[PDB]
């Protein structure tokens, strides 16, 4: 099934955060209404943050989180957890080699802000 | 076990 | 915070199934639009299904889920997730004792259905 | 990434439920430390419950959902949700076909149980 | 039900990351085996990361968030979400106020880490 | 809002 794919209503704000675990440079591309909005570049071992934003869902509300390490793109486990019918949030893992952690990229993506 | 008893 | 509200889309047809693990008989009402949907009773101490019906979430999709022992509300603890973008389970847990194991009524709501 | 693959507390009792949304007969088997511990066969496109169980989850605690339509395993989604630290749900969607609505085979996993 | 603690496994590297969105100053603690272990502090009402630490869940596992806002407590929300049986997410959301968005400190605990 | 203060 597809991965890493989130509906969110229309033109809202929504932070996106990305973390990693890997030895190798985890590349995260946030694509909203299929277009690149923000772009993550990092690499570290003990769950530094290589990038945090804040972007808007646009009109289509389509969001979508894409990994890559070193060009390849790497295998996604996600899904959106809503606690008290309010706090959204949608999550990803990723899996750059063979010991399946899916920690390599860690994406968080919250929504409402403010 | 109290709730009915 | 509130908890067993749950907005789906409107006029969506989604399945309620309730489990009981208590002494106490359970009494698990389903509201759609603030109103009773369904009324399941029934007790057991080994998770039997006391009660499982499709409705439909009506004009504004707003559901709740209330439990009560012996006309006392239990205590609930509920989230909704959401896998592949497309499947959702609202799930709801009640305790109406002391041992807090939120086991004593069980609610699992899914959809779409078909 | 493995879907339908849960790690319980050992020697614990779980129920597991499914329900069918479908026209094709759908075989859920349920394995604990690779086992099979319960089939469920039915057919039903109203969210019907084809099958529920109590179960123990053995020294292992290892307990995998496989879905299938006559022979054909079907695309699994799932997670593990636990609420208030206590109340857990292994949920599983499964898709038979070519909609992607993930309902074909629902199962629901619960624990603690009494 | 109690709201903010769970049960990780025993000895293992977590990391833990919290944002703001709200006119009130955070606080938010992390206690682990009951002992603090780390607080963050600051203000936002557009997401910003107040803080992030990388903890060890101790010989216990047993993490507990907090948060207050001018020495009052806030209301908590929180679930624990499993991706592949292999990534955990600890979910919280905390209210200040009466708005009831529950975002003013979000907190994210994920491991495994490396 | 109030928190501000
Ligand atoms: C090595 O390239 C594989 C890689 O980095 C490791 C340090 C570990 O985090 C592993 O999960 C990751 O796939
Ligand atoms: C006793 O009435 C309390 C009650 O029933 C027990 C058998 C057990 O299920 C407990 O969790 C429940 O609150
Ligand atoms: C037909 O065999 C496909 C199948 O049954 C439909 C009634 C609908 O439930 C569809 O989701 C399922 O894949
Ligand atoms: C007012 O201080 C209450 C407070 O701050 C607002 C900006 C908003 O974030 C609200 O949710 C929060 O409780
Ligand atoms: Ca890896
Ligand atoms: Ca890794
Ligand atoms: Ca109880
Ligand atoms: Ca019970
Ligand atoms: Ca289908
Ligand atoms: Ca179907
Ligand atoms: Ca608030
Ligand atoms: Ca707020």
């Amino acid at each position: 099934a597809t991965q890493g794919v989130f509906t969110l209503p229309a033109n809202t704000r929504f932070g996106v955060t990305a973390f990693a675990n890997s030895s190798g440079t985890q590349t995260v591309n946030v694509l909203v209404n299929n277009e690149t909005a923000a772009t993550f570049s990092g690499q570290s071992t003990n769950n530094a943050v290589i990038g945090t934003q804040v972007l808007n869902s646009g009109s289509s509300g389509k969001v979508q989180v894409q990994v890559s390490v070193n060009g390849r793109p790497s295998d996604l486990v996600s899904a959106q957890v809503i606690l008290t019918n309010e706090l959204n949030f949608a999550l990803v893992g990723s899996e750059d080699g063979t010991d399946n952690d899916y920690n390599d990229a860690v994406v968080v993506i919250n929504w409402p802000l403010g | 076990k109290a709730k009915a008893c």
